[PDB]
Formats: C-alpha cells, structure tokens, sequence
C-alpha cells in the first residue's frame, strides 16, 4: 500500500543474513520488500528538511542608477579624476573622447575621462548552504494486509513519519503488533553537501552545486552584507555607452531573471518556503528485521462464502490488487487465497498479502498477488470452493527480464554505485562490484562530466567508432564499453 | 458546517445569459465535487453538470450541450455556473451541491459513489426566470 | 552572462526531472539547425574545408559537425 | 438513457400506515439508487443510499429493498411531519438522472 | 518620419485562474473548455492515477493544463519604408570668424 | 533564448561602436576558458582523442580547438 | 463505434489516427475541435483573395 | 454493459461570419482578434497588394 | 438616403459590458469604413476605434486596448461595438459613421482619405451610463 | 502623441463678424486637418476637409487655410445659426484625435 | 481522408462475412485495371522500364506489376 500506482517500483525479495538487507530509496520512487517470513512492508520516502542554513551570497539581478557625475581633464596631462570615485558603492570608468577648441581648452588631442553612478540593487538570491548536520529525512514505512484505506492516500496514519537524523542512528520503529523494525540511514553518504547552495529567488528555489555557484557572473556581495551596500562586480552589469566621439553614458543593465532561469536549468530546482521543503535526492538505509511477527498465525481457516467487490486491477507488472468483503461469523480467521494453474493442482502464483487477515469483519479487505507470465486461475473459495476468478497476464518471461535489466541499467545510472548496494548481501561478488565501479566510474566520473546531451551522444559515437579501427583486441575495452556507456548513458540522462 | 448558500433569484431576457454563485462552507473546499441540477416548476429534478473545485475538470449534459459554462474561484471557496442564450424554458430554480470522491478530476462512477449528493447538503436553490 | 554556463553536465542529477526537462536540449538542436538555414553560405565553405583538410572520411564527417558546432 | 420509472406518481394515505413506492430502471443499476424526501419550498433531502440504507439522522419507520432494476421504499409507519415528495436516483453510468417523483397525501 | 509597427514581443508576464484535468483511464484525452480560449495556454503531460487516485483501472493517465496569459512589457518594433526619411546636413566654411 | 542568437555576424555594422563595445568578445573567450579551468579532465580526454583520430600533426591541432568549442 | 445508428467493432489505434475532425471524451459545450486542417478547405484563385 | 465514450468525429459541418484581413505585402504579418477563439478556423495565405 | 439609426440609450452596472448598435442606409454597406467616436459630457470628440464591413478587419485605440469588441452582420448592414469591464468614466454618447473607402481591410491613410470621423452620417448617437 | 492644440477655447462675437480659429499640431500633419460644427445635443457636423476645403451644402462664409502644423478657421460674417462649437480634426498616422473645442456665444 | 486506410488486413476478422463481403477487392481490381485502359500509354513508358532494368525475366515481371499497382 502506498506504493501501488506510483510504477517505478523496487521489488525486493528475500533477506537471509539472519536478517540483514540494503534498500536505496529516494522521493519519487518507493520500495516493496518481503522474505520468506514476516510481513511485506513499504519504504516510502517524502521531504527531507534540513533545518539551519547559513547565508553565503548576495546575488541582485536589478538595480537603478542615479546621481552619476563625470569628468574629464584635458589634452594630455592628467588622467581626469572625481571624488565619488572613492566610495566604491559607485561604479567608476575610464574612458577616452577628445577634445580642442570646441570643447574649448587646450592644445587639440584625444582626452582622458570618467563617470561614476549611485548602484542600488532589486531583487536578490539569498543562497545559502547547509552543513551535513540540521537535516533530516522523513519516512512512512507502510505495512499491506487490508483494512480498507487505499493501496494509495498517503496520507492518513499506518507506517508512522519515521524520522531520522545524522545527528542520531538506528531508526527504532514500532507499528501495531509485529511492527518491531530497525533501520539504519547513513546520510552523509548522501548528496555530499558543502558540495552544495540552497537558493531562494522571488519563491522558487534551486539546488546547485557549489563551484557554479561561486564562478556565476553578476553582481557580488558577501553574507554579511546588510548596509554593505558593498557589491563587487559591476563591471559585467550596468554597460556604458561611448557613442562615435563626444560625452559617454551609463546604463542600467535590465533584469537577467529569466535567462537565470535559463542558466538554472539542468538543475533539480527545490521549493523554499518555510525553513526547508526539500525533496528529491536519494538516501540507502539498511534494514534488519529480526523482530518481526507474521500479524497473526495460529487461526483457523476464514469459513466460507466471500463476497467480493471489485475488479482485478493488474498495475505495472503483476501485483494485481484484488478487494473482498468476507461475509460470515467466524471472526478474523485467515484467508485461504491461492493462485494456481488450469485444474490439477501445479499450483504456482506468488502472492504478496503475505498470510492475508480478516479484521473486524465488515471492511473491504484487500490482496495483491503475482501471477505467472500467462493464463492464471485464482482461487478465494474453499468449502463450497466459492469464488474462482479467471485472470490472463500478457507479456512475457523473457520480456521481463529484458525490463528488469533496463531498471537496473537506469540504476547504474541515475543513483550510481549505491545502487550496487541496492541488492543485500551478495557476499564477495557484490562487494568487489561496488568498488570496481566506484573508483572505475569514478575516474571516468567528473573527468568527461560537466558535458551535455548533444556532446554526449557524439563524442560517444566518434571514439566507439576510432575503436572499431580494429588493433590489438584493445577494440572490446574500447567500443563495447565505449558506446554502452556512451550511448546508453547519453540519452538516459539530462531529466 | 456543512453548508451552501446560493446568490439570490434573478430575471433575465431571453437569448440572454445568466450566471448563478454557490458558495459552500464546513470542509475542504476541494475536497467534494459540485453538480448543478435544476427544478422547472411544473416538472421534477434535471441534471444540468459538474465542475471539479480541484484542477477545474469540468462536465455537462447532452441537453445543455453548448449552453452552459461553469468556473470557481479557490480562494472564496465559490463555484460559478453560468447558462447562455437564455430561453423561457430555462425559467426555474437552480441548485448546486457536492461528492465526497477521490479526485484530481470529475466524473467517477466506480469510486464509492453516491452519498446524498444533494439531498442533505443541498443550496437553497435560486430562482431565475427568462422573460422579455 | 548567466545566457551561458547553464548548470548542465555538472552532476547531482536526480530521479525527478529537473527543469527544461526535455525542452533545452531540442532547444539547442532547433536553435543551431535555424541559424544554419539562415547562413548557408558558410555551411557551404566550411564543408569545402573538410573535403580540404585531413578527409580520411571519417575525418570529414568529424571537423564538418564542426561547422554545426561553430558559433551560433 | 438510463430511464428511471417511478411509481406510483402520487399516494394518498391514513396516518400510521405503511408506505411504498418502487422504482424500475431501464438498465441494471446494482446497488445504485436513491430515496430522496422533499418538501415544499425546501431543498431536497436525504432518505436512502445504496437503496438499502438509512443516514444518520433518519427516523427508522424508513426503509429500502430491492437490487437489479427494481426497488422499493418504505415508510412502517405513516407520520403527518412525513408529508412530502419523494424520488429515487440512479446514479449509474454519470448521465445522472432523477425518478419523476410521488406525493403524498394525508387522511 | 513615419513607420509603422511590425511586432509586439513581450519580455514579461504573469498567470492566474489556471485550470487543469486529467481523463484518469486509458480512455480518453482529457479536455477542459478553457482550454478553447487561446488566450490560455495549454499542454497536456501524463502521470497516473489509481486506487489512490481512486477511479480507474490502475495507468499512466492523461492529464492536461490551461492558463490564463497577460503580459506587462512589450517591444513596440516598427519599420520605415525608403521614404519619409531625411539626412540633415552642416556644411561649414572654413576662413575665420572666431569661436 | 534571446540567451543565444546575439545578432553578431549579421551585417550592417556601422563606423561607430554598437553595444557591448570590445566586451563581449573577450568575455566569450573568458568564460569558455574559466569552464575549461573547471574540467580539466574534458580537456585531457578531448586532447588524447586529437591524438587518435588524423593526427596529421595539423589536423590534431583542429580537431582540438574543436573539442574546446564544443561546450555550449 | 455509433455511427446514426449502425455501429462498427474497430481495432483502437487505426481508430486513434483516423483523420477528419477530432474531438476529446469530455465535451461539455467544448466545440473545442482540434484538426479540421484536413476538413474545410480554402480556395485561392489566382492572385486576388481567398 | 458499461460502456465510456471516447472520441468525438464529426462527419459534417457548416461555416459562418468568417472575417478575413491582410496587412499590405511587406511588414506585417496580418492578424484579426477572432483567431483568438480556437473555435474558429484559421489560415494564413499570400496574394499581393 | 444616407442614414444611421443607432439603437436606444441605455444603463449598466460598473464593470460591465454593454453591446450598442449601428444601421446604416443609403450605399452600399460594404462600401464605406466604421468608425466609434465617444463624447462625454463636459469633454469633446474622442476616437474609439474602427471595423470594416467588407471581410471584418479591425482596430481600436490605445485608451480602449483589451476593452472594446466590434463586430458586423453584413445581412443586416449593421455593425456591432461592444465596451467591456465598464465603469463611470465610460458613461458617454456614442456615435458611428462612414468612409469612402478603398476596398479589402481597414485603415488607410495615403489614399487621399475619408474627409470626415462621425460627423456627416455617423448617426443620431446614443446615451449610455455606467452607474451602480 | 500627436497632440492638436486649439485656440482659443471660446470666442463671443457679434452678427457679422469675421471670426478665426488656429490650430497647432505637434508633428507636421501636411494637409490633413479637418473643421467641425457640433450644435448642442446634436451629432457633430462637417465644415471643412484637408484644412482648405468647403462641403457641398455648406454656407460659403467657411473658409480653412494653413499647412504644416498650424491653421486657421475662418466665418467671413458671424451669423446666428452658427452658435456652436467647433472643432480641428487630425487624420494622419491614425491614432485618430481631435482638437478640444471651441464655444460660440452671440453678442 | 477515410477514402484510404480502409481497416483490411488488421486481423480479428470472424467466422462470419464481415461489410463489402466479395466485393472490394474484386472492386480494387477492376478501378485500377480500368485505369489502365485510360491511360495506355503509361503501361507502355513502364513496361519498357522493365524491359530496361534488372530485366532478368522473372525481375521485369516483377517490377512491371509494380508499376501497374504504383497509380495511387
Ligand atoms: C485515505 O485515508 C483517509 C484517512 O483514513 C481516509 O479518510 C477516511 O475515510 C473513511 C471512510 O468512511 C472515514 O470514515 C474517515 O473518517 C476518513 N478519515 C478522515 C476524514 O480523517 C481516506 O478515505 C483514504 N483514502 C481513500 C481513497 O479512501
Ligand atoms: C559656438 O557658437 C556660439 C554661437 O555663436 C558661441 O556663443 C557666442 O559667443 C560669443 C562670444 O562673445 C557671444 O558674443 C555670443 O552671444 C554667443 N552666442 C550665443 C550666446 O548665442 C560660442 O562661443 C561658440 N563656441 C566657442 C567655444 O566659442
Ligand atoms: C543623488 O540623488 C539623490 C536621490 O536619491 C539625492 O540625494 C540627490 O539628488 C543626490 N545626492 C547626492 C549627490 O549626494
Ligand atoms: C480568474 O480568477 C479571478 C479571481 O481571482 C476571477 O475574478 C476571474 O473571473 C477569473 N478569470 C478566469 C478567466 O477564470
Ligand atoms: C455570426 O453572424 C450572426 C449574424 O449574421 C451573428 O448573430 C452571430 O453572433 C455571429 N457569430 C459570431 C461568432 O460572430
């Protein structure tokens, strides 16, 4: 529940370590997890706040001139000078005319001059930043097996909030009866801050990465400011006119705002409103589940005579929620529900309620089950064996491999070498994984990044393509990996 | 509480078009759909149509086809139905009221359904007559 | 000014889209393709200096995508 | 479309006594339909949902039965206050639509 | 002298009302009367709906927006014709005659 | 947007200064060389692939100034 | 499909790109019709009007 | 049973009003307000003036 | 002959918007440009805008920009102006009339020109008042 | 814009006098101008077109004269049927506008 | 418009006859043939076509009944 609808969805199955497993999860996607015991339970991610930031730059995207006095001396000696030159709230220029018996002075040459103006600014960027510390991720970990309640509405209280902290570990949870859970975040393995700004324009706000955000043109002023008044720049904003010959001028620059946007696109922006919204990112939390109780076991057997309302309701790949309303005394008894095949009993499905629960009576209980790639007949009834529905999922074995190795292919992408870790305990083979392609990845990390779509696609093209040149076998470690990584990495990204 | 208070009577020429408020307190404002249905006096109940307070999704009946437009305001918490080339058989009451649905957008039929739509929680109705 | 180094390649990118997302990349492509239309006379030298310079095809292919990649 | 038949029109009846009307649709409406009472110069109001049920609220001489497409109302016991007209809803399908409705009449 | 205006470009704007929908099914592309006015702007996108959403059958949906446009700043470019316009000339003798 | 198309080549000039007036070149050639700064690595990969492909001494100068235009 | 009265079993999408005049499910008054570029066409005779 | 209708062909029509204008045959490319309405058809062509 | 009969003074509330109309006589309707001149009271003539019979170009002045309709219906020989979003300063006398007109769209200026704005058949004028 | 000045707002005169108007247009307007009578509570009138030019109809004491930004009105013989007020017309360019008025009074 | 695209090969067919029943591809047949009656002499330009290119036989067979069925 809360999961189902949400597609993109993280199908983790089995635990063994003696209860020991690795989830990556972030905002958008959700994560499903069983083991051969204790209950399917749902990691849904929602806002990350981060609670003190600390103020680091000025940026103003307008101001206003006025006041702005000029001078010039001569012919020659001198280079003019002006008193408000001082007070570097002006901005100055030097810049050079002419001038002679016209202008009326002296001996006939090519002058010295200068301008100053007032600078006062409109609007601002408040960017500030937020140490690995004050920040905090938010989880709704969600049990299945009925009530009623949507497979959906994410709001209303079953998972708790879950909160969590550096600042704090272990992530102690309790849910009603089984619901003894441990998790453990590790959070500054997460978006690697201090490489990062928070900034707040008018109301939207964006996530960038440090150094861009220093090196970005425009107008300059520190933290501190408050009258500074102070900025240091300028010369990038208001430009000054010196038309053919005589006199100069100055110009205030007009609003940049929108071509920011432009700049700050190919960012994930963040609402800003009040003291942190923030989403999207990712986070890896690692789960032991020991202490977990199966909600229920010694029963009996429901009765008879369910009275089913609803559908069929195959989303994204099996789950195939189905609603019952069980009619009858015998009080919450377990469900016999079964998936299995044409007659003789083959029976496979998989089903994930696991051990399904009537509560109260009277209330739309409800299942999610995975049949095989084919026909399907599903089976509530028991004493008069009631109720068979007949299902057919499409699709295809093989074509769900294919799609299951394009998720994992997004999440070599997307999440990196974390995403290794997404699996749980592969032992060796997993391990030595994460580190092959965390400093393999690495090294081509950054070195090739900073680069766009369009030089993406080509650049990969052209060296997998010097690479099917043919030396020294060297071609595979070329080509191969070449245009896998190029390539499929090319237009994956840039979302 | 639960409540709804339609814009007062209102007489208009023929050809003409008229436009009615429904204002609605004691919930979320979104929170339930809104439905127009109107009373001529000589006859029973006519469902007229359906504005979504969320997103604006809006529907309307074959009968009133090209005829009738409806808005809100969010803010005020306000529904807006509007009729256009108004005839004399347009002349009647006028009623609004809501659903207690899931939602983003209006229509639904297999989702819970039902529930006093506008028997309990109903306006007050409003007159409007069509006359030269 | 901020009209270039628009925070791109960079890193960081998330599951959720971002911004233009979708957009400035076709953006880029329509805008450059555009000012070729406008100036076909330079498309037509530039191409005449990759049957000049190196042609080795392949070598022809690669500096006249230059000329796409030329100046805006 | 989804026609909705009401009957009867009108009924005329002694206090205490009991009550009926039935609704006929035109189409399968399963367990859609709505028992409306209305006075005059009133809004409409609330009687019964899912044709079975009673709102909160509702006195209980007041009843629905019936489920494919037919149905009937109840009253146990004629009331002078039970004075109205009343009408049943299908909601079916959304070309949403009302019975024609019934008066009654006190003895 | 005289031009005559060849275009409004506008550098600045804002949005309001702004309504939006979406069909929830597979069937269907949702559509929105305002969406009529071109006034408005409009795009349709696709998210999904289900259970949660709580109408239909469990997909991707369609989904649509709609809003209203107003803008507040403009460039008022004109063009003039090869005529009603004028050079003016000084045309000075040398010789003299102070200043 | 009116971020790129910054109506240069074009024509009609004048015999007297037009805007930004001796900047804007220099600012281009500035910031493309403060992203170069930034990414060194772009750079040595780029210039290995110069190394590779032609290399017709020349040709490997080209295709290299290339590489250093080619970021938008 | 509901022509005036007989009606057609088609396969969707040959009946998604059918042409002639669209129009979405919701309607309501919408008279919203996308396409209509393959329905009414427009003279231009030789140089005057249209 | 339950059907749910999606599409909407229409096999006939009909036209009216039906403004036009023109700007004259170099600056300007001719507008009129009623192209506002997307219930309205629009084209434009060239001629001469 | 050379005639306009306008229709009949009239009232409206702030914000409003109010349709007067223009028949005309004498010629051949779509021979001959319309324009709207507005006068208030204690102020002199002022130009509201043009429509052209013939094909239905329009324009309007800057004062009026987003607030004035016109329209025609070439059957009748009758043009249509329409203010909207009216308030008290609109309350005035409105007046329409005629040109002579080259041909297609309007609004010319080197072809010689009209030799008149409302003042030689432009009509009788009409009363309208923007009041609470 | 363009800005017609008139002058002078108001004149009184006697029968048979020869009155003027003048009016200044901030741009050259070359020969477009245009000279209104307007009687109370009547539609404005026509007198005089391209600033030179009498109407058919028009009583012969009407006369209009100058050419760049600056012209004149002129009654030869106040008579008094002409109490009015009067008015300069300013085609060119189209953002159409007319001069403020100028009031008769008979003495 | 609907003049063409006429839902044929598809698929789903049934067990029974389903609108033209026999007639539209006998009616295909006779149009186009009869379009060939009025325009001879277009069959002969592509027959000679055929005999000019490829033009081993069973090739001129081929590409002629081609340009029989390539008038739209
Ligand atoms: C999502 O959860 C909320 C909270 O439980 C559901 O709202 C409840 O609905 C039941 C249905 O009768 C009411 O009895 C409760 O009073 C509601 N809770 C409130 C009002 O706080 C909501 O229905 C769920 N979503 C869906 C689609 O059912
Ligand atoms: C440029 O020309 C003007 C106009 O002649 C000069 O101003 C004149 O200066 C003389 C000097 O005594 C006066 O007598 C005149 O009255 C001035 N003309 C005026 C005030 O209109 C001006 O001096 C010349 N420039 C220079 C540098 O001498
Ligand atoms: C500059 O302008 C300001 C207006 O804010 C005013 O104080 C005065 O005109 C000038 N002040 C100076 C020059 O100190
Ligand atoms: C937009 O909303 C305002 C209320 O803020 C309302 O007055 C106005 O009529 C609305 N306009 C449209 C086109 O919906
Ligand atoms: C079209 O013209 C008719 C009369 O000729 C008029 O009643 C109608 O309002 C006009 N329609 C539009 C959209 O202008």
């Amino acid at each position: 529940m809360r999961c189902i609808g949400i597609s993109n969805r993280d199908f983790v199955e089995g635990v063994s370590g003696g209860s020991w497993v690795d989830i990556v999860l972030e905002h958008g996607s959700c994560v499903t997890t069983m083991a051969k015991n204790k209950p399917t339970l749902d990691f849904e991610l929602i806002k990350t706040e981060a609670k003190h930031p600390a103020t680091l730059r000025k940026y103003c995207v307008e101001a206003k001139l006025t006041n702005t006095t000029t001078a010039s001396r001569c012919p020659t000696q001198g280079e003019p000078s002006l008193n408000e030159e001082q007070d570097k709230r002006f901005v100055c220029k030097h810049s050079m005319v002419d001038r002679g018996w016209g202008n009326g002075c002296g001996l006939f040459g090519k002058g010295g001059i200068v301008t100053c103006a007032m600078f006062t600014c409109k609007k601002n960027m408040e960017g500030k930043v937020v140490q690995p510390e004050n920040l905090e991720y938010t989880i709704v970990i969600t049990p299945h097996s009925g009530e009623e309640n949507a497979v959906g509405n994410d709001t209303g209280k079953h998972g708790k909030e879950i909160k969590v902290t550096p600042q704090s570990s272990i992530t102690e949870a309790e849910l009603t009866g089984y619901g003894t859970v441990t998790m453990e975040c590790s959070p500054r393995t997460g978006l690697d801050f201090n490489e990062m700004v928070l900034l707040q324009m008018e109301n939207k706000a964006w996530l960038v990465h440090r150094q861009w955000f220093l090196d970005l043109p425009l107008p300059w002023l520190p933290g501190a400011d408050t009258q500074g008044s102070n900025w240091i720049q300028k010369e990038t904003l208001v430009t000054f006119k010196n038309p053919h010959a005589k006199k100069q001028d100055v110009v205030v620059l007009g609003s940049q705002e929108g071509a920011m946007h432009t700049a700050l696109t190919g960012a994930t922006e963040i609402q800003m409103s009040s003291g942190n919204l923030l989403f999207t990112g990712h986070l890896k939390c690692r789960l032991r589940m020991d202490k977990l109780q199966l909600k229920g076991m010694s029963y009996s057997m429901c009765t008879g005579k369910f009275k089913v309302v609803k559908e069929i309701a195959e989303t994204q790949h099996g789950t195939i929620v189905i609603r019952v309303q069980y009619e009858g005394d015998g009080s919450p008894c377990k469900i016999p529900f079964e998936i299995m095949d044409l007659e003789k009993r083959h029976v496979l499905g998989r089903l994930i309620t696991v051990n399904p629960i009537v509560t109260e009576k009277d209330s739309p209980v409800n299942i999610e089950a995975e049949p095989p790639f084919g026909d399907s007949y599903i089976i509530i009834g028991v004493e008069p064996g009631q109720l068979k529905l007949s299902w057919f999922k499409k699709g295809s074995s093989i074509g769900q491999m294919f799609e299951t190795t394009m998720r994992g292919a997004k999440r070599m992408a997307i999440l990196g070498d974390t995403a290794w870790d997404f699996g749980s305990l592969g032992g060796v083979f997993t391990s030595i994984g994460k580190a092959l392609h965390q400093v393999f990845g690495a090294i081509y990390g950054a070195a090739f990044s900073g680069v766009s779509w369009t030089m993406k696609i080509l650049i990969g093209v052209v060296i997998t393509w010097i690479g099917m040149n043919s030396r020294s076998t060297s071609l595979s470690v070329s080509l191969v990996l070449v245009g896998v990584v190029t390539l499929y990495l090319g237009v994956m990204v840039q979302a | 509480e639960v409540q709804l208070v339609q814009s007062g009577p209102d007489v208009e020429k023929p050809g003409a078009s008229v436009k009615v408020s429904c204002k609605a307190s004691g919930y979320t404002f979104t929170s339930n759909y809104i439905h127009w249905v109107r009373q001529a006096p000589g006859q029973g109940l006519e469902w007229m149509g359906v504005i979504n307070p969320r997103g604006g999704s809006t529907a309307s009946a074959q009968k009133f086809q090209g005829r009738i437009t409806m808005t809100r305001d969010t803010s005020t918490s306000t529904v807006y139905m509007e009729l256009s080339s108004l005839r004399s058989d347009d002349t009647a009451v006028y009623y609004c009221a809501r659903g207690g649905r899931a939602l983003f957008y209006d229509s639904y039929t297999t989702p819970r359904d039902g529930g006093s739509w506008w028997f309990d929680p109903w306006g007050q109705g409003s007159l409007v007559t069509v006359s030269s | 000014s901020v009209a270039l180094v628009p925070h791109v390649g960079m890193g960081l990118e998330t599951r959720t889209e971002t911004w233009m997302s979708s957009e400035g990349a076709w953006k880029h492509a329509q805008r450059i393709e555009t000012w070729i239309l406008r100036h076909p006379g330079f498309t037509i030298m530039a191409a005449i200096l990759a049957y000049t310079i190196g042609t080795t095809y392949f070598q022809r292919v690669l500096i006249f995508i230059l000329l796409t990649a030329v100046t805006p | 479309d989804i026609q909705l038949t009401q009957s009867p029109s009108s009924l005329s009846a002694s206090v205490g006594d009991r009550v009926t009307f039935t609704c006929q649709a035109s189409q399968d409406i399963r367990k859609y339909l709505n028992w409306y009472q209305q006075k005059p110069g009133k809004a409409p109001k609330l009687l019964i949902y899912d044709a079975s049920n009673l709102k909160t609220g509702v006195p209980s001489r007041f009843s629905g039965s019936g489920s494919g497409t037919d149905f009937t109302f109840t009253i146990s016991s004629l009331q002078p206050e039970d004075v109205a007209t009343y009408y049943c809803q299908q909601f079916d399908d959304l070309p949403i639509t009302f019975g024609q409705g019934t008066r009654l009449q006190i003895k």
